[PDB]
RNA sequence: UUUAAAUGGUUGUUUAUAAAAAAAUUUACUUAAA
RNA sequence: GACCUGGCGGUGCUUCAUAUCCCUCUAGAGGAGCCUGUUCUGUAAUCGAUAAACCCCGAUCAACCUCACCACCUCUUGCUCAGCCUAUAUACCGCCAUCUUCAGCAAACCCUGAUGAAGGCUACAAAGUAAGCGCAAGUACCCACGUAAAGACGUUAGGUCAAGGUGUAGCCCAUGAGGUGGCAAGAAAUGGGCUACAUUUUCUACCCCAGAAAACUACGAUAGCCCUUAUGAAACUUAAGGGUCGAAGGUGGAUUUAGC
């Protein structure tokens, strides 16, 4: 049996998001890519360095906003810009969000030497696609 | 593209949970974001190693770590220059002393640069990331000690010392040093003369005529030394002339007329100082009226550039005078000037921007048609500023004057969205206006829904933690609004609140409760109306009871009513 | 540069700005092993000699 | 390496070993069955080992109407914060160690004669708060399936009554 | 009392869309429809659903292969599943006399058809397909079994067999759908004229990776040029030349047309097959309709779909497996 | 807690007029914000007897590179402002043959636009 | 803080090889021709052989940057097949999907 | 802007590669990935530098 | 009705409850004086 | 003693299997040489897989490196707020094999068996209603075909502590780290593959109308030996080419693989 990225059936009580409900054979059929850059296009360079950066950013944001992220990040690269789109919860105070956005945008811009923006979208609770 | 009126300023996160919902949150949300940026910068400069891998092409110098520590450890004049460039007041002074003790030669230019650093900062370390009243100049300061040590003292050395003393409120000491400067037959620069003008006015408390003579004498010294005045020379004169409220008006105009003749173009700061001088607490404002009208005619359609540090204070002062004169056409001219080209950037800090727009919108509501007032309301709020609770009251008053009370429910919704849910003054004004007169059924229903919402706010007050207060007018108004809309059930519950909170019901509330009972024809309810008013000993109750007894009253209830009194 | 990534994120954890769930997990395990007596011995002064 | 660290959910799923061959067919019975502890419970955002006070995160943004600047708790002050944190953990841990006194039935380890409480309210706003439930038997019955072999099921006999003549039982 | 851990809010929580909710969704669609027309700079009053789909496709470009996963802006009536209305009032009395069956709509229809048959008894095709099961369930807004569907069709068929009035025929046509039958008739290419006024037809042919373009002239001597070369020189293998003869021989027109064809890709046999198809299709312009049908029934006008199958991983070929070892 | 938990304001699409200047809402390329786009757009493969997911918290819409900043109205307004920067092609050089006669040499160069820090 | 001691040894080899690349190229050029005298080419043979062993580029190994796996690494991403698949199957590699045809 | 433009679609490029299914052994079982590169070519003509 | 076709070490393959809480910031310039 | 469920039966009846069980169709493997695994034996000198479901398997790959092995030498807060390819895959996550070339799994209820383990269908219908998961449907490739992909719950404590992470236990002047050198063989057996034994062939031209060859100078080595070249710092060894050499092999026992 295949295992890769398959949330397995429970008793019908496990809430899954839309991304977590779709196995890898749906990645260009029902769900899209969580990162969009040019590295993996034919004749394009630096796929390796883009990959390491994405892995770091997903770890950085998970620990920088502990317990706030409601789904996976969407990383966007346009020219020199990097845009991180995160769906967060409405539990942490707004003052703490603004502090962390100013902190993460500055720290990451100096680390990867490029303008970085963080676009937060808040949800009251985790969006449940189905109960598995 | 133009400003989006539905959105808050671009600096904020465009999310309903994170968008600022009040004027205070507007300030604090930005301060929190700035704090985050400072914390990140503190880490970047604390651990440069982690941010030294440069992967950017072209290279971005601004995204590299900063090094603030001197990297030359040799004791020499060239190594000292570094500490002065780094603005290390204590390191530089200590090294200069060590250099002098060793006996090596320090150039006059290097010594002058050290004095500039010491004089500007008052021999105190500039603020760093991490490690008002009174005269900041101190007699036992490093600047004075080094100044005497200097073997050769040129004109610039004296100049920077005079400017330092005036900057730090050592006015008398600065004037004494200028006297020494003159004794040495050394010409002073424009900037020293500008500081000296301030010194003479602040130093002594003489009457205007004496101070004016002193200022004029410095200007004559300036001409004698072939020193050409700059814009700041005149702006300091006008700023200094603000203490003498009514004596400097004509002299101040002479200073302005002199500027134009010489060729120095008055900036926004120049006119700011003038209008502040001419606009003192006086009811006529006859002179102020002429000045502002003439100033606005001159400034019409002029694109400005930053010339004086006080250029940002003009618009708030201009709008404040327009509100005092209550001239809407003048206010539109002031705002017109703000909107031409890039003049909007001179509005100033946040508290300046809020004051300007508060005075501007308060004048619109008062002096303009309601249909245009509502357009300004939509364009300015929240995209330009977050309204004060008092500006919502002015808007409600404008709606009353215009007889457009169908908008009152919307104003309440907006007020709650702008952080005025629990403002007592605003809640009482809305209820009073809604209940002041009777309205058609549809408008009466809407007012009942708004009253029910205002009631929920009173119930859910956060002040409850301290104490919960139900004003008498608020309670009376809410009850009347429920009765007029036909929600008698809800109104009957309010009757308990009056006695609970010890609030006296108005006669109009009691007189109108009759019909509600008569339409129902329930004598029991009619007595309840009599019972309450009797508790408060209202004179209308006794006369009222007799009429109720005639209309609808049970025999057994009639006897009890009289004895209860 | 694994040295930079590891050292940066360790500094940010000690500063309170990064929560390392993994490091927290192995700090709790290492803490429970001290109460159980399975503590790392002193270097040089080990069981053997 | 920072890149080999996993999340808490992955670390606990491996360490607990709740899904494995050891649990499929009564294969491994361990009294020392490991329990999950949430290590983010008492943690505050912005609190670290160095004790820095970040305005607007760890500490209030404005104090005395002025924006606070970056500060660091003194050594002795940080020791108190760290000691208090240890005490809080021990107290929380203590609560879980405490055993609540269960009223025993016919025997200490028997299910017979233990109350199950009132029957659950019916969908149509129906209530049985007068009725009391008591277990009578709990049996581990077994059937054999082609795929899994022994399939364990629970058979429970319970009686219910209000104490005023109305009583019943069901399996 | 030992407290059984109580159930939370039902996790499944099957979503029901009440009629008020649908009404609010319709209001939202109408306002959004006006916003979308305003965004695209079109007239709000003539903005159709096909303009909405075009605008949404441009504004929210999605390449997801499955179209049901792409961003959609449709009328709530087309999005939300059709839901049966409340079947009883406040008093609790159901509204239908066949409610307690559980299939009031199905059994009410069954009752109606039986009644019509009784009255009919007392009184006395190719395009249309019987409504399928999934579509009948939609009409009735009820779940049916396969055997329930069969029973209904049997009555409907029985009703048609007996004589029927205007009313009964209309009722049946409610449950009959339209089948558009594709015609298996070859499309004839236009007869063009060259600079000299000679009539010719041009068609294309594909076989494996070979692609041919054939120009068949109405009148000729039987000369075939392949890529500018005489066909016997281009195709030295006899079998290949036999393939070029088959289209013309089958219609008894050997030596009556000239052909100038260009072929690329594939091997020797695929190229001869591609030319055979291109020539047969172009030759259809100069033969009778009946002859075109004979050509189609001889396999001369069908594109051969047999193409090389891909090799799979873990096998030797498309089908050939690796040697299996029992032990 | 002195108040209750901070309540999110209603989405600002409820204040937007149906005849607004949309280019002012999305002046530049920005991620899809459900509270700023006044369209009831849905996305996501529907579950059985279900509908595509709504736009709030919809990560599939967030993954799309939207063209909300490039509506036909905006592009036309943008190009009117950019006409000042353009210069006129020589009218004499009508055809390619005319270009070759007056300008015999042709230089080809290529520029590559990729995403990244370098 | 590298994944293991093996990765750390490869990091040092890549660094030493970089430092000596120019010297090795210059000496190797002297040897890779028939123009120069054989006596000179023999001295160059000894000189390049006396350079540190870890400067030899053939000793560098393309290990997975995340796990240090020395085999099964895809050069374009510098990732082992296992790590690559983990990122690809979660939709975190731009434009990489499961192939069916 | 008054520019003469013509658009065509160059043929797409699909790069495919194969990886092992399991972490250890089971060589017969593979996972096959691909990267699709689609093209569009805008051909402008008769422009000036500005 | 209808050829023959023996074997597979020992022991191991089933019961007691569930789950933290938090806290606020606290509405509208410029300026100056002694 | 009597039952329930499942398994099994050299158990009955009926209907079937579509590369499939038999008969049949085509090309192969088991014989020879060589290449490459494995087992045994050997070596101071890894490990793992190892009925079907191991055996060109982890490796889309080992001259040093890789490396985890052996010998010798060296280091001790050590690239790391250490480290360990040390034990346990019978503690696990992760990724999988297998039945599956399957169609079943199943919460929540209801009813039957006197309220036992358990069981629940008949359509001219007799107690079942069933969310969810899988199949299916959709999607990818050239179609609606085909092929991919997909394929639940479970079965074999199946595979993998040596991808990485990790529970438990163990080592900490050593079971850790580094340097130099070195082993990776064939008595024997065996799996898979390659090339052959030729005339539907061999060589050349050509790419399908040719001329020669055709049995001890034929067919037949990608082996042996010698030389050269390529890569590398390092090649008796790795690869390529040339020369020399011209062996077994003459269509293969029991048995056995694949294909619609
Ligand atoms: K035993
Ligand atoms: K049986
Ligand atoms: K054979
Ligand atoms: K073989
Ligand atoms: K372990
Ligand atoms: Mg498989
Ligand atoms: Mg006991
Ligand atoms: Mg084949
Ligand atoms: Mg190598
Ligand atoms: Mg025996
Ligand atoms: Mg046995
Ligand atoms: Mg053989
Ligand atoms: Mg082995
Ligand atoms: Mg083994
Ligand atoms: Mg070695
Ligand atoms: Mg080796
Ligand atoms: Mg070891
Ligand atoms: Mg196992
Ligand atoms: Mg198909
Ligand atoms: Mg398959
Ligand atoms: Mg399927
Ligand atoms: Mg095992
Ligand atoms: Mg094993
Ligand atoms: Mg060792
Ligand atoms: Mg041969
Ligand atoms: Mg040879
Ligand atoms: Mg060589
Ligand atoms: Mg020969």
């Amino acid at each position: 049996k295949n295992r890769a990225a398959r949330v397995r059936v429970s008793k019908g009580d496990k809430p899954v998001t839309y991304e977590e409900a779709h196995a890898p054979h749906y990645i260009a059929h029902r769900k899209g890519w969580l990162s969009l850059h040019t590295g993996n296009l034919d004749g394009e360079d630096h796929a390796a360095e883009r990959t390491v950066e994405d892995v770091f950013l997903r770890k950085f944001m998970w620990g920088t906003f502990p317990g706030c992220l409601a789904d996976q990040l969407v990383l966007k690269r346009r020219g020199n810009q990097l845009e991180i789109c995160a769906v967060v919860l409405r539990q942490l105070s707004p003052h703490k969000y603004y502090f962390l956005v100013g902190y993460s945008e500055t720290l990451l811009s100096y680390f990867y030497k490029c303008p970085v923006r963080l676009h937060l979208q808040t949800v009251p609770s985790k969006v449940v696609y189905k109960y598995l | 593209v133009n400003r989006d009126t539905t959105a808050v300023p671009y600096v904020f996160q465009d999310d309903p949970y994170l968008m600022p919902a009040s004027s205070l949150e507007s300030r604090s949300f930005l301060l929190a974001k700035k704090s985050g940026e400072n914390v990140a910068k503190f880490i970047i400069n604390s651990y440069p190693k982690y941010f030294q891998k440069d992967i950017a092409e072209p290279h971005i110098p601004c995204l590299m770590p900063e090094y603030f520590e001197p990297q030359i450890k040799d004791i020499s004049e060239a190594a000292l220059k570094e500490r002065i460039e780094l603005r290390k007041v204590k390191a530089s002074v200590d090294m200069f002393d060590q250099l002098l003790q060793a006996g090596t030669t320090v150039s006059l230019e290097t010594t002058n640069s050290l004095l500039d650093l010491l004089c500007y900062y008052g021999d105190q370390e500039p603020s760093t990331d991490y490690h008002q009243f009174g005269v900041t100049w101190r007699a036992k300061n490093n600047a004075e000690r080094i100044f005497s040590l200097m073997p050769e003292k040129n004109e610039h050395s004296y100049c920077t010392m005079i400017r330092g003393m005036v900057k730090h409120r050592a006015y008398e000491q600065a004037l004494n040093l200028y006297t020494e400067l003159l004794n040495n037959r050394l010409h002073a620069d424009v900037y020293t003369f500008n500081a000296l003008i301030e010194a003479t006015v602040c130093a002594i408390n003489e009457k205007f005529e004496e101070k004016w003579s002193k200022i004029l004498e410095l200007l004559r010294h300036m001409v004698a030394q072939k020193v050409k005045p700059n814009l700041q020379t005149f702006n300091t004169i006008l700023k200094c002339l603000r203490r003498f409220h009514v004596f400097a008006r004509s002299p101040a105009l002479q200073v302005l007329r002199e500027m134009k003749a010489i060729g120095i173009e008055p900036s926004l700061a120049t006119y700011h100082h003038i209008i502040r001088l001419f606009d003192q607490p006086g009811d006529p404002l006859k002179r102020s009226s002429f000045i502002i009208y003439d100033i606005m005619n001159e400034l019409m359609g002029k694109r400005f550039s930053p010339k004086d540090p006080d250029d940002d204070k003009f618009f708030q002062s201009a709008m404040s005078i327009c509100s005092s004169l209550r001239d809407l056409e003048l206010a539109y001219q002031v705002h017109g000037l703000l909107k031409t080209g890039d003049n909007w950037k001179f509005i100033g800090p946040d508290q300046h921007r809020n004051f300007y727009y508060s005075k501007f919108f308060d004048l619109i509501c008062l002096m303009e048609q309601i249909d245009v007032t509502l357009k300004w309301y939509e364009d300015l709020i929240p995209s330009a500023y977050f309204p004060h609770s008092q500006t919502m009251i002015h808007l409600l008053q404008a709606l009353d004057v215009a007889n457009r009370l169908e908008v009152i429910p919307k104003i309440w919704k907006d007020s709650k969205e702008y952080g005025h849910t629990f403002r007592s003054d605003l809640r009482e004004e809305i209820l009073m206006l809604m209940a002041r007169d009777k309205h058609p059924p549809e408008l009466q229903v809407a007012f009942a829904d708004c009253a029910a919402d205002i009631k929920s706010a009173y119930e859910s007050q956060p002040i409850r933690q301290t104490a919960q207060d139900w004003p008498a007018t608020s309670l009376n108004c809410i009850a009347i609004l429920f009765l007029r809309a036909g929600r008698t059930q809800e109104a009957w519950k309010m009757l308990g609140l009056f006695r609970k909170h010890n609030k006296i019901p108005r006669s109009e509330l009691l007189n109108e409760l009759m019909d509600s009972a008569k339409v129902s024809n329930s004598p029991s309810q009619a007595i309840e109306v009599v019972e309450l008013a009797s508790a408060f000993s209202l004179p209308i109750c006794e006369g009222l009871t007799q009429r109720v007894m005639s209309d609808f009253a049970i025999n057994q209830e009639q006897k009890e009513a009289l004895s209860n009194l | 540069n694994h040295h930079t990534y590891a050292e940066l994120m360790q500094t940010l954890r000690f500063l309170g700005l990064y929560r390392d769930e993994h490091q927290d997990f192995m700090d709790e395990q290492k803490r429970l092993k001290k109460l159980r007596g399975k503590e790392k011995p002193k270097k040089g002064e080990g069981k053997r000699a | 390496s920072f890149f080999t660290k996993l999340t808490a959910d992955e670390l606990w799923k491996g360490a607990l070993a709740e899904t494995g061959a050891g649990a499929k067919k009564g294969r491994g019975k361990r009294t020392k069955k490991k329990k999950r502890k949430d290590l983010n419970r008492g943690q505050i955002i912005g609190e670290g080992r160095y004790g820095f006070l970040w305005p607007g995160l760890n500490v209030p943004l404005m104090k005395n109407g002025a924006v606070q600047t970056i500060a660091q708790r003194s050594k002795e002050e940080q020791e108190k914060v760290e000691a208090d944190m240890i005490q809080q953990r021990e107290e929380w841990d203590r609560k879980k160690k405490m055993k609540v006194k269960r009223e025993r039935g016919w025997s200490g380890n028997s299910w017979g004669g233990i109350s199950l409480g009132p029957p659950d309210p019916g969908p149509c706003g129906e209530t049985y708060e007068d009725f009391d439930t008591r277990i009578l038997e709990v049996r581990n019955v077994f059937t054999m399936t082609a795929k899994e072999g022994r399939k364990k099921s629970i058979r429970v006999l319970v009686a219910v009554g209000n104490g005023k003549g109305a009583a019943g039982f069901s399996i | 009392a030992f407290v059984i851990p109580k159930k939370n809010v039902p996790t499944s929580k099957r979503e029901t869309y009440t009629e008020d909710f649908i009404k609010k969704q319709i209001e939202e669609f109408n306002i959004g429809k006006r916003h979308l027309a305003n965004m695209m700079g079109e007239d709000p009053e003539t903005f159709t659903q096909e303009d909405i789909d075009r605008a949404i496709a441009y504004l929210f470009p999605s390449g997801l292969f499955e179209k049901r996963a792409r961003p959609v802006m449709k009328h709530p009536e087309q999005i939300f599943p059709r839901q049966r209305a409340i079947q009883w009032g406040e008093d609790g009395r159901p509204f239908h006399y066949l409610f307690y069956t559980g299939k009031q709509s199905y059994y009410s229809l069954m009752h109606d058809v039986y009644g019509m048959l009784l009255n009919l008894e007392k009184h006395q095709v190719i395009g249309s397909r019987w409504l399928i099961k999934e579509e009948l369930e939609e009409m009735l807004v009820e779940k049916l079994s396969d055997l329930d569907y069969m029973q209904f069709i049997r009555l409907l068929e029985k009703l048609l067999t007996s004589q029927c009035g205007a009313a009964e025929e209309e009722f049946v046509q409610r449950f009959r759908r339209s089948v558009t039958l594709e015609s298996k008739k070859q499309l004839i290419e236009p007869v063009q004229y060259d600079e000299q006024g000679m009539a010719f037809s041009k068609s294309e042919g594909k076989r494996k990776t070979a692609k041919a373009e054939a120009i068949v002239y109405k009148h000729g001597s039987g000369r075939i040029k392949v890529n500018g070369i005489d066909y016997q020189l281009y195709f030295p293998i006899t079998q290949d030349r036999e393939q070029l003869m088959f289209p013309f021989h089958f219609v008894d027109r050997l030596g009556k047309h000239d052909v100038t064809c260009t072929v690329s890709g594939g091997g020797r046999s695929a190229q001869a097959g591609a030319i055979r198809l291109a020539m047969a299709k172009a030759l259809c312009s100069f033969v009778t309709e009946d002859e075109v049908e004979w050509m189609r029934q001889a396999g001369l006008l069908t594109t051969d779909p047999r193409v090389r199958e891909r090799k799979k991983p873990g096998q030797e070929g498309a089908r050939r497996k690796f040697t299996w070892k029992k032990r | 807690e002195r108040p209750p938990r901070r309540k999110a304001l209603p989405p600002r699409t409820e204040k937007m007029a149906v005849d607004q200047d949309w280019p002012s809402v999305y002046p530049v390329a920005a991620p899809f914000k459900p509270s700023a786009v006044p369209l009831p757009v849905r996305m996501g493969y529907p579950v059985k007897k279900g509908v595509p997911m709504a736009k709030e918290g919809n990560l599939e819409l967030l993954k799309i590179p939207n063209f909300l900043h490039l509506t036909p109205v905006a592009i036309k307004k943008h190009c009117e402002a950019l006409k000042d920067f353009c210069t006129e092609w020589p009218a004499a050089l009508d055809s390619d043959e005319k270009c070759e006669k007056h300008f015999p040499i042709e230089i080809d160069s290529t520029d590559y636009v990729s995403s990244g820090p370098s | 803080h590298y994944v293991d001691w093996r990765m750390w040894r490869d990091v040092k080899r890549r660094k030493m090889a970089y430092e000596y690349a120019d010297e090795r190229l210059r000496i190797n050029s002297l040897r890779k021709n028939t123009i120069l005298p054989k006596i000179l080419q023999d001295v160059a043979d000894e000189e390049i052989a006396a350079l540190p062993r870890d400067s030899c580029p053939v000793r560098i190994r393309n290990r997975c940057v995340m796990t240090s796996r020395p085999r099964g690494v895809k050069r374009r991403w510098r990732l082992s097949r296992i790590v690559f698949r983990h990122l690809a199957d979660h939709g975190q590699l731009s434009g990489i999907q499961r192939a069916t045809w | 802007l008054g520019i003469s433009i013509k658009v065509h679609e160059p043929p797409r490029k699909i790069e495919r590669f194969t990886l092992l299914q399991s972490v250890h052994i089971y060589k017969k079982h593979r996972v096959q990935y691909e990267m699709r590169t689609l093209y569009r070519c805008l051909e402008l003509e008769h422009l000036t530098g500005s």
